[PDB]
């Protein structure tokens, strides 16, 4: 109830970025939604002499009819103070990817509980667009902790703990972390007792609040069965010369992973110009090179670990067919995660919403196996990405993305 | 009297660190400081400047300038210096409506409030940095000091304050009188509805009521402005809009301005005029900017500037836009990366024209060049109506589906059906997911020296099929692409090419119709002549068979 001191870094100006194009169906549902949260005093009309802007836009989260305010922060997230006044965000919970079922909550409106202060409102300034630019649009700023903010949590960390300290001595297997708006509640529980707990969870928010519009909402996770993609090769009883090219060319790729990986004996099968289709019988050096290989393949990658400093960085492949391989690393060829998903929702005709249900999964996987997002390299057109994805996008927070524009040679090996 | 409300002051700083002017006043003739002394006098008359004591350490130059034709001096303060040290503000005009998003109105008044302008305060705070000096005669007394009490005419903060100012007063009856439209522009305002003229009359009456409510007085004799407005380069009639006309000059020879001149009125003309095309005359300003050197029209610019002349001979206007209906956009290829394109709600009544050009780029193909133009429009619309168009696509359904399966980045054009217009969009090859039985294969490679540029390109195969060409003034990468050529133009309609050129892989996976490279473009017109061709990589100097003896042909 009394404001925390915050500051942009220093020599370091407010946010001032483009309100990008909304639909007709989005500014009705903003104007709806803002109307309603001035009249609550969770923002205030602005005036001129505050030249901030960040973009608004709205989204209908997974399995909803209702839309939520979606604040693009990232620039904010980064010109704002880091907060290590005490608590560092919490050192991440590396158990929390080890639970047999993770639901996540969207508690974000419990921010709207905490006033701003006054001094740093003005950076919080956004706009809701008219059609046509007909109407001048509407300026408000924020009176109280905004939605994807990366200072709510850590304002309001000294409120989430004691709110949650009775749930936590009574159920103290249960790991709960928090990432900007979400909540990750993991447990070992069966599936019928694991939501009952969440359902005790929302209780205690519930409570203290005396209403949360979409606190009633679960995403269930399993991260005990996530997946992982290591490099396998084929097994051929009859090989053609087309077949040992793409192996030697997989294993040559690999090689640079792997150090000891050799294809001198496989590429010796090849000897002559022989015909692509042609079947050629593989030779004991061969084979027992290529055995060596795939003993090889089945071990970790050496001196791979994680650097909490540095950027992660995450790589997808369109696979076809509904397909997608990705990659998550930090540096070339030191892989800390990959994976391959395929069960792409309702887009079985639409590539950039299901690469944008990707995006939305791995950086999921992100947050909660390091408590950060990924930094996305994306097979895409900018302009292609940048028209579309917003209609697809049903997370609070948004991750930082780059582009592709020349098709990886690699793409091959992932599949 | 009748209690009016005071328009809130905005609150006004000075950018961090920054102190107000102190800038010299320039020496007066003694006849423009008797002119000044009058003008100031009224003004302070009239609230808007105030004397002030000479504590104040701030100062902005004066100037006196002739109206021209007239006897009547104007004042003009100058703050180009106080501009450099104001905070920057909200600016609202930078969006403005495109005349295409409007509605159809049956009248639209135009109101004059210009006085209510200098209702509006400046912030007390601020008023000290607008000091300026009147000098005396012969400079034997202090100058008088003024300072602003309201918005000063060319002061950065001005338009921002006065908008928001006229905005929060508007809002009220605005939301209270859904019928109407209200727009400021200038000193203006203009109101729109679909009443009949008595009600639209007496919501007129009523606005001018409830701006009294400030103290803000407009004149009773009724604007002259009347329907068509020229605006922002438009014409603006009740039920239709047009740009304003648009005349190509005639000319015996052209400079670099003339023909920057010409582009700007072309862009200018595409949004209402179908078809219009900048291309070849956009060619002409490629890298230079000198803006009076000369330049020889090619052919095909003149072909280009007759085609629009055509096209400009008679006044074409767009309708404006009715929410009840669908939008149709439809896209036709040009040519030379041109695209063109309408978007309509009734058949043959457009609401809009435009263009889209070529990216530019080392390669390309028609079907991502579509892709792009279709972005541009849906973004475009998204902001002119809050909605994507459906789609008219000059490609085949079938075309699509199998160029967007294929195709290694994630890619999606949203509704559309196709229109059998040509040219059509097709794919000109695509090669073979699988090696072909029984087509020859051929090991390909090149290779050069960086020193002599001298180089080798060529090709072995499976049916003892040779061939080694020596290359002069050359580079790695271009032999690479010099050997798939010569496998390609050297074999059937099916064949295998075993390559270890990644730079030559990249390009063809990226599937070009067309390059900057003539290399490029010769293996592209091969590749339309065969039925069946198989692409497959190797690595470079693994003892691959095939690949590892042509290598060594061709670096010899
Ligand atoms: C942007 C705008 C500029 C002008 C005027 C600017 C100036 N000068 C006048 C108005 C009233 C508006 N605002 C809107 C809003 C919605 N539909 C319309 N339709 C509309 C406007 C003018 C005419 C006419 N004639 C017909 C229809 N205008
Ligand atoms: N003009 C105008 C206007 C409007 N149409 C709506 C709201 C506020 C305004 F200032
Ligand atoms: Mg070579």
């Amino acid at each position: 109830i009394e404001t925390v001191p915050v500051k942009l870094k220093p020599g370091m100006d407010g946010p001032k970025v483009k309100q990008w194009p909304l639909t007709e169906e989005k500014i009705k549902a903003l104007v709806e939604i803002c109307t309603e949260m001035e009249k609550e005093g969770k923002i205030s009309k602005i005036g001129p002499e505050n030249p901030y802007n960040t973009p608004v836009f709205a989204i209908k989260k997974k399995d909803s009819t209702k839309w939520r305010k979606l604040v693009d922060f990232r620039e904010l997230n980064k010109r704002t103070q880091d907060f290590w006044e005490v608590q560092l965000g919490i050192p991440h919970p590396a158990g929390l990817k080890k639970k047999k079922s993770v639901t996540v909550l969207d508690v974000g409106d419990a921010y709207f509980s905490v006033p701003l202060d006054e001094d740093f409102r003005k950076y919080t300034a956004f706009t809701i667009p008219s059609i046509n630019n007909e109407t001048p649009g509407i300026r408000y700023q924020y009176n109280v902790l905004p939605q994807g903010w990366k200072g709510s949590p850590a304002i309001f960390q000294s409120s989430m703990t004691k709110i949650l300290e009775p749930f936590k001595k009574q159920n103290p297997d249960i790991v709960i972390y928090q990432y900007m708006d979400d909540l990750y509640v993991g447990s070992d529980l069966e599936i019928g007792q694991h939501r009952t707990k969440i359902e005790e969870l929302r209780q205690h928010l519930l409570r203290w609040g005396l209403e949360p519009p979409f606190l009633w909402m679960g995403y269930e996770l399993h991260p005990d069965k996530w997946t992982v993609q290591p490099i396998v090769l084929p097994e051929k009883d009859s090989w053609t010369v087309n077949d040992i090219q793409k192996l030697v060319g997989k294993l040559n790729w690999a090689s640079q992973i792997y150090p000891g990986i050799k294809v001198r004996q496989l590429s010796k099968l090849l000897r002559g110009t022989k015909a692509l289709t042609e079947v050629i019988p593989l030779t004991e050096e061969a084979e027992l090179e290529l055995a060596e290989n795939r003993e090889i393949l089945k071990e970790p990658v050496h001196g791979v670990y994680y650097d909490p400093s540095k950027d992660l960085i995450a790589e997808i492949q369109k696979q076809g067919q509904g397909q997608w391989t990705y990659q998550i690393y930090q540096e070339p060829f030191k892989n800390l995660k990959t994976g391959k998903y395929a069960r792409m929702r309702g887009a079985h005709t639409n590539d950039v919403k299901q690469l944008t249900e990707a995006v939305q999964k791995i950086t999921t996987e992100s947050i909660v196996i390091w408590g950060k997002t990924p930094k996305f390299k994306l097979p895409i057109q900018k302009e292609t990405w940048e028209t579309w994805w917003t209609e697809y996008w049903q997370a609070t927070w948004i991750p930082e993305w780059e582009f592709v524009n020349t098709p990886p040679l690699v793409k091959l090996w992932y599949q | 009297m009748v209690p009016i409300s005071p328009i809130e002051t905005v609150p006004v700083k000075l950018k961090p660190g920054m102190d107000g002017p102190k800038v010299k006043q320039w020496p007066l003739t003694e006849e423009k400081i008797k002119a000044l002394v009058e003008i100031c006098t009224e003004m302070e008359k009239e609230g808007k400047i105030s004397k002030i004591g000479p504590e104040n350490p701030y100062n902005t130059p004066v100037f006196a300038i002739k109206k021209k034709d007239s006897t009547k001096w104007r004042k003009l303060v100058d703050f180009r210096e106080l501009n450099k040290r104001t905070q920057d503000f909200w600016e609202v005009q930078l969006g403005i409506p495109h005349p295409a998003g409007l509605k159809k109105k049956k009248s639209v008044t135009v109101l004059d409030v210009g006085d209510a302008y200098f209702s509006v305060p400046l912030d007390e705070d601020f008023r000290k940095y607008t000091a300026f000096t009147i000098p005396s005669i012969n400079n034997e007394t202090p100058g008088i000091r003024y300072q602003y009490n309201v918005l000063p005419q060319g002061w950065k903060g001005s338009p921002a304050i006065f908008q928001s100012s006229m905005t929060k007063i508007l809002e009220p009856f605005a939301a209270q009188n859904p019928d109407i439209v209200i727009y400021q522009y200038m000193d203006d305002l203009y109101v729109g509805s679909d009443l009949e003229i008595g009600q639209h009359r007496t919501k007129i009456e009523e606005l001018r009521q409830h701006l009294l409510r400030w103290g803000l007085t407009t004149p009773d004799k009724k604007h002259q402005k009347e329907p068509p407005f020229l605006w922002m380069g438009y014409e603006l009639h009740p039920d239709k809009w047009t740009v304003q006309p648009i005349v190509l000059p005639e000319k015996d020879s052209w400079t670099v301005n003339d023909i920057q001149k010409l582009v700007g009125k072309l862009n200018w003309a595409s949004q209402i005029y179908p078809g219009i095309k900048v291309r070849q005359l956009s060619k002409l300003l490629r890298g230079t900017k000198a803006l009076t050197e000369v330049i020889p029209l090619t052919e095909e610019a003149e072909l280009e500037l007759a085609e629009n002349r055509e096209i400009l001979k008679e006044p074409v206007h767009g309708v404006y836009y009715d929410p009840s209906k669908d939008l149709i956009a439809e896209i036709q290829k040009q040519g030379q990366g041109q695209w063109t394109y309408q978007i309509y709600q009734e058949p043959f009544k457009n609401l809009k024209t435009g263009k889209y050009a070529r990216m530019r780029g080392a390669h390309t193909n028609d079907v991502k060049q579509l892709t792009e133009a279709v972005q541009k429009i849906t973004t475009e619309s998204i902001v002119i109506w809050g909605k994507t168009p459906k789609f008219k696509l000059p490609i085949q359904k079938e075309t699509w589906e199998t160029w967007w399966t294929e195709y290694w980045q994630a890619t999606w054009i949203p509704e559309w059906e196709f229109v059998n217009t040509p040219p059509l969009v097709k794919l000109w090859y695509q090669l073979e997911k699988e090696p072909i039985v029984g087509a020859e294969t051929f090991y390909v490679d090149g290779a050069a020296n960086r020193e002599t540029k001298l180089g080798k390109a060529g090709y072995v195969t499976n049916k003892g099929r040779q061939k080694v060409v020596p290359l002069t003034n050359t580079t790695n990468q271009k032999t690479e692409l010099q050997a798939i050529y010569l496998a390609l133009q050297d074999s059937g309609l099916e064949v295998n090419i075993v390559t270890d050129s990644q730079y030559a892989l990249g390009i063809i996976q990226a599937q070009p119709d067309k390059s900057e490279s003539e290399l490029v473009n010769q293996i592209i017109e091969q590749l339309i002549k065969k039925e069946k061709v198989y692409l497959a990589w190797v690595p470079a100097h693994k003892g691959i068979g095939g690949n590892e003896q042509v290598d060594k042909l061709v670096s010899a």
